[PDB]
């Protein structure tokens, strides 16, 4: 029973006395459910160092992962070309979750097909589809390169890519000049960052690798920049911004922030912006390469500094305040272009800040996870600004970043505490936070349940989520955010320091109970 | 630095004032010498402001209303006039307190008659009462009112006395006008005194001739002591587990209750001098009432002053003084042994309004801190008598600094550590020098009390040696 | 007492069994508080509709006022312009807490003087304190300008300004070319936004008033901006980023941006940008005056129209999507340029951050208060996006204001439930949402203390508080966010829904409770 003049959605329209009622008679009569005291035990036993010791023994099951596959990031990659529709050997329903998760995420159309490969695909093979999904593709959604990835299905059956690509050019399927780079990207290897990199890394090598003879370093006067598997259109135009200011010439080889970010002006655009396929091709003359998460780009850097001779720098994520200066001293350095007064200023801003809000942020502990150039950004960022991070996790990380994520810590009194976890997933980061518990978590919109977990055992245990990373479904519009360089170290102050202080502010809201705290001015 | 120095260094930064300022300023301006007595012979005090100068002192309204008679909660406390000096002050200070704010508790409300042209033509008498009708209207919890008279009520010739006078007759409740212009006084100091006075005359007397309250030997008052982020009550467990009962807290989450029961008591132990002195000399020559300066910055001088109340009563109570400085001592050792190590050597420069800038100078001791320089803004010479015993030997003395003084000073003497307002904080963390806020304690305390101790020492320490002091200085430059 | 190792602040020191009990020990002895019962009973009757009743009633009683005084706003507006210094001839109390304000707000040094009058001052005028403090002024912080206001106690004494300075500059205190605008900013009359409206009419007459005879309308091919009381960083910058893309000429008088935010690199910089004077002799150059708060800018409008001669167009506040629409279409209309296709873009991305969010906004109440055309706009965009604002507070607002609000509502079909209310304060509005409670409230940071007597009734009454305006002292850096233009509608936007989902993430975390409804997909 509804009053139309105030309608009820599921909540709280299912919190009514008879919805009540009737859940609990089907609760009593036909579920056979355990008793209450014996959930609230099993529920506490969980959350204690007991329940930690047997988790962390897991070697087969792995509960709530904090990685996709490799294919999503190819997606991505071949999103950020001009007219370039990301096709994906394999069945269907993969191109259909990447969609979903994108479109959940970016809140906006992408556009990715698959020739739908099937059980008789798995006896036979996907010759004949890829000759169909192919030719339909440029017959319906007209592109001017078509990037094809794999599935595992693709992987199993040991497809032959290029070989299949190179039949469909022969027998009259597609023009011989179109461009199909192609990429292998095994789901049940690597994450969906390497997917990124070899995707990344065969439109390079397709586009490139013909034509180097003719190539000299340094003849175009510019400097080529990497993004890798970037979620923030605000990375995207904060490098172009910085690299402009700074006067340099520049050329990025995927911006896939034009197609994610499409005004609604009662036309839908399938395709815009993004890499041009001559700046592909006049890619080795730049200057040098830069590589903004150099950590999931290994094939890639291989591949630049093997063929293109360019000499890759070792530069780390331009996250927080040493490494943009670090990047930017770096980039004047190969381009000449000297570093004007308005990135002085903005970093003197972002410094003001840090000193500013400096009382807030000390001696803080924050549980973090994500991508490992992300993570390994964010705990530089927070040894910075004085925080402790307490539980580093890193579900697809190896050993060689843990070994560099440890240096890092080791360098400064705060990360003292600090454990790296690689392959632990978010049950892990569970039992930690349960039986060591810090301050606030960091992450993707997973993490919202840990925190209700966390509020259940009760309100003083409570570990509130921080929503930065990829990737983010109960909030709206947090794509367009800035991560990177000056301004996004600014906008992540800002997000810490408020939500600090809001829970603050709500834990000192009870009246005459600890309101006394109930400050105005903070 | 040496004597010299310091005085070249107050010649050359006197050297851009004109000559009339530059003679005023010089008398304000002195390097400590420990064998004088007579400040008298050093600084001056208590002067007017050389306009145009950007001062940092405020008025007598803020000295009144913002620190006396704020804390109470039982009472409401109006700001007769416009909006903005009432706006201003609304919550601004930490001074904190129990109760259900807009019920019985009334301290971060601002409660304002809001003059318009019709009422500085036509006067404001008539407002006055139909608000003082209103607030018994909807807030009936309350238990008195207080008129803070802003600016304009004085040049406009309002009486509030008489006002005050048949409101309180007629509602049987106890309404004080004060008479706290901003423009009565050079700084706070006198609304300090203007709101002394009103107590006094006002609210002090009601119970003279009552006698149910039951008096004990071990009944005290901390008057001076407004609770700044919990402060008072960090004093009051230190006083109540030497077993003495705290009757009245001046006026840090204080009744109207409170301050009439205490002439009931036998010792007032008075934190801040300067703002409460006024009333604790009119007791101590009515009622008898003894009083005495206590110190709660830091062990040693917490030590120190629970001995010395514990001398002014008998022997149990010197037992029990003993038994918590036992019990309090490692706690205060571990965190001495954990942040002085961090804290050692370092140099600190101060200036607060009229008490702190020489009772935390023995909390900076215990951790190895020296403070080469100290000042105020509106202490009188005995403040500065208190404070030469306190300051090393050739350590700078400033009064009522200027922002331009105050600058130089800091540039040239490069202290580790700053200790002032709000209005100097961004000035010196865009120096590249570390600043507390020593008013509110930057959001942070209590202070006061070997519990407020730990939290002094981690403050200092994750100020002082916070990494973002390294970065100002841009790689490329 | 304390732990070496974990170390508690005045939160959660105090909640501690010794703190309780010897609180409860003071309050039981000395306090002679009322009985919990009694003080239940009345804090439930301040809630019910027979107290509001009274409460709209008051007729000399201001409680928890929504505005400041006029030398407020005139200290900005002196701020604003280059080396200018504030200079308030009355008491000093006055300057003070203009300055802990401003620092409070912005977090950054604020520079203001004083005539430090007193008691002799009130018998026999402040012409000495004047001159002294002139002469003090021009020789100490070197400024290119000094500009008077003035408190509350010069008006009622009757200061003549015009004289005071006119016999400084002939007895030889300051140089007789030596810029020194003055103005009458009663404290008594209006409020902060009045002051600002003074304090640039007052400078624009002295700069121009004595040389209109060779000016000419249209000779530098420039467009004039007065932006008013502004306090956001962002506006101010995006007011000049649309212009800029725009490739329209402008000259932004009493631009504050740069003295209210300059880097911390170990120097202080007292002064930094603001408009020089040349630009305000120029001004009657220009092609059009524009002013963007027209509800509090109209003194200065009668002086641009009477002096001046610009025809200042009729406009709205920038906020909003059809009221910046037409703010470009005039500022085209006036300059002769075409707008360019990057802000189409940009408007299209604002559209379809609408379209993407209005599932959850629509039907939304919201109860707000503020400035006039701030206000205004708010409600405007707020109509925009299918909300209704119940209630809607100007405590310095008119009744032409109110009558133009009302037309803004009746001609959409949200605004029927709304209520304008002019020269009620936050008293009023607590008992407005008690009685008809909204969802949301949009205020400055002295609306928290409502939420919190909103949350004592009930969590069912709890009405949370998203923080837009003037002043923001319990959160950090608020004050570099934008409102003016298609960036602020889209960061309010997503402040709203963010709020939203928040609050809806708040109410359904409890466990076998009410947590069917957290959705990780929201
Ligand atoms: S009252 Fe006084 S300026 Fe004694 S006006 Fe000021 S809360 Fe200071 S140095 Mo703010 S004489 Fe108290 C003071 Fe000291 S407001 Fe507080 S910190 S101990
Ligand atoms: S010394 Fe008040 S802030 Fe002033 S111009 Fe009047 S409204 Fe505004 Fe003290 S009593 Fe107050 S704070 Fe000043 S006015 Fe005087
Ligand atoms: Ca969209
Ligand atoms: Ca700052």
């Amino acid at each position: 029973s509804q009053q139309v003049d105030k309608i009820k959605a599921s909540y709280p329209l299912f919190l009514d006395q008879d919805y009540k009622d009737m859940l609990a008679k089907k609760r009593d009569g036909f579920e056979e459910k355990y008793p209450q005291d014996k959930i609230d035990e099993v529920f506490q036993w969980t959350t204690t160092k007991e329940y930690q010791e047997l988790n962390f023994q897991r070697e087969a099951l792995t509960v709530n992962p904090a990685k996709a596959c490799q294919p999503l990031g190819a997606v991505l990659c071949a999103l950020g070309f001009e007219k370039t529709m990301p096709y994906v050997h394999g069945s269907q329903g993969c191109v259909a979750y990447f969609r979903s998760y994108f479109n959940r995420h970016f809140r906006e159309p992408v556009s990715c097909v698959s020739d739908s490969m099937t059980e008789d695909a798995a006896v036979f093979g996907g010759q004949q589809n890829m000759k169909d999904g192919l030719q339909n593709c440029k017959a319906t959604y007209k592109p001017d390169m078509i990037a094809v990835s794999t599935t595992c299905m693709a992987e199993v059956i040991g497809d032959d890519l290029n070989a299949f690509i190179n039949n469909s050019k022969k027998e009259g399927f597609i023009p011989d000049e179109f461009p199909v780079p192609f990429a292998h990207t095994p789901s049940f290897v690597g994450s969906h960052v390497t997917g990124w990199d070899n995707m990344f890394e065969g439109i390079a090598r397709y586009f490139t690798l013909k034509s180097m003879d003719d190539k000299v370093v340094g003849s175009n006067k510019k400097i080529n920049i990497v993004p890798g598997f970037e979620t923030y259109l605000g990375n995207f135009r904060v490098i172009k911004r910085m690299l402009s200011e700074m006067g340099v010439g520049y050329s990025l080889l995927s911006d896939p922030e034009e197609v994610l970010d499409t005004p609604a002006d009662g036309q839908f655009r399938m395709y815009a912006g993004g890499t041009t396929q001559e700046e592909m091709k006049d890619a080795p003359n730049a200057l040098n390469t830069v590589l903004l998460q150099p950590w999931h780009l290994e094939k890639t850097k291989k591949f630049v500094e093997g063929t293109w001779k360019h000499e890759v720098p070792k530069l780390n994520i331009p996250m927080g305040l040493d490494w943009t200066d670090e990047f930017l001293m770096k980039v004047s350095e190969i381009s000449g272009q000297p570093i004007p007064a308005s990135l002085t200023k903005e970093r003197g801003r972002l410094v003001d800040m840090m000193t500013d809000s400096h009382t807030w942020l000390h001696g803080k502990r924050f549980a973090l996870w994500g991508d490992p150039d992300f993570v390994m950004g964010l705990v530089k960022f927070l040894l910075e600004l004085g925080c402790e991070p307490v539980h580093i996790l890193c579900h697809n990380g190896n050993k060689r970043w843990k070994k560099a994520v440890d240096a890092i810590l080791a360098a400064s009194p705060y990360g003292k505490n600090a454990t790296v976890y690689i392959g632990k997933d978010l049950w892990h980061l569970r039992s930690l936070v349960f039986t060591d518990k810090p301050d606030f978590m960091i992450g993707n919109s997973y993490g919202k349940f840990i925190q209700r977990d966390t509020l259940h055992k009760g309100k003083e245990f409570e570990v509130p989520l921080i929503r930065i990373g990829f990737p983010i479904f109960d909030r709206h519009h947090l794509h367009r955010s800035t991560t990177l360089g000056y301004e996004g170290a600014m906008q992540i102050l800002t997000t810490l320091v408020n939500s600090i202080l809001e829970r603050l502010d709500e834990e000192t809201r009870g009246m005459q109970a600890t309101d006394y705290n109930h400050d105005l001015v903070r | 630095m040496s004597r010299e120095e310091v005085e070249s260094l107050i010649q050359e930064v006197l050297e851009v004032y004109p000559e009339k300022a530059r003679k005023d300023r010089n008398k304000h301006l002195a390097v400590n010498d420990p064998a004088v007595t007579q400040s008298k012979k050093c600084i001056i005090s208590n002067k007017k402001s050389q306009p145009g100068l950007m001062t940092i002192r405020g008025c007598a309204y803020a000295g009144s209303k913002g620190v006396v008679w704020g804390p109470i909660k039982d009472m409401i406390h109006i700001s007769h006039g416009p909006v903005g000096c009432g706006q201003y002050s609304r919550a601004g200070r930490r001074n904190y307190y129990i109760g259900t704010t807009g019920v019985n508790a009334f301290v971060t409300m601002n409660f304002t008659s809001d003059f318009q042209e019709k009422d500085i033509v036509f006067g404001g008498d008539k407002k006055l009462a139909k608000l003082i009708d209103e607030v018994e209207t909807l807030f009936p919890l309350n238990k008195g009112i207080s008129v803070q008279s802003e600016c304009p009520i004085g040049l406009i010739g309002d009486d509030i006395e008489s006002v005050s006078k048949v409101k309180g007759a007629e509602l049987s409740k106890t309404i004080v006008p004060v008479r706290c212009e901003g423009f009565r006084g050079v700084s706070q100091s006198l609304g300090h005194h203007i709101a002394n006075d009103a107590v006094r005359d006002w609210v002090l007397g009601k119970r003279d001739e009552d006698t149910t309250f039951a008096s004990t030997p071990y009944d005290v008052a901390i008057i001076g002591d407004y609770n700044i982020g919990g402060d008072a009550w960090s004093s009051r467990i230190l006083l109540e587990e030497m077993g003495l009962r705290c009757v009245a807290q001046w006026s840090g989450d204080g009744s109207i209750s409170e301050i009439e029961l205490t002439p009931k008591v036998k010792l007032n132990l008075v934190h801040c001098y300067r703002s409460m002195n006024y009333i604790s000399r009119h007791m101590e020559e009515k009622y008898g009432i003894p009083w005495m300066e206590y110190n709660f910055f830091g062990p040693t001088k917490t030590i120190e002053s629970l001995r010395a109340i514990a001398a002014k009563f008998d022997e149990s109570i010197q037992k029990k003084c003993e038994e918590v400085i036992a019990k309090y001592k490692p706690e205060w050792e571990a965190v001495v042994a954990k942040y002085r190590p961090r804290l050692e050597g370092k140099r600190v420069m101060l200036y607060i309004g009229g008490l702190r800038p020489r009772h935390v100078i023995g909390a900076y001791e215990d951790l190895g801190m020296e403070v080469v320089g100290t000042g105020y803004e509106f202490a009188h010479n005995d403040d500065y008598d208190r404070t030469m015993k306190e300051m090393g030997d050739s350590t700078l003395l400033y009064d009522d600094v200027t922002g331009y003084e105050f600058e130089e000073f800091v540039k040239r003497i490069k202290p580790d550590l700053i200790g002032s307002g709000i209005k100097e904080k961004f000035i010196f963390q865009k120096m590249g020098i570390p600043f507390r806020e020593m008013h509110s304690w930057d959001y942070s305390g209590p202070y006061h009390g070997f519990d407020g101790f730990a939290i002094f020492a981690r403050d200092m320490d994750m100020t002082l040696n916070n990494p973002c002091w390294k970065k100002l200085q841009a790689p490329w430059e």
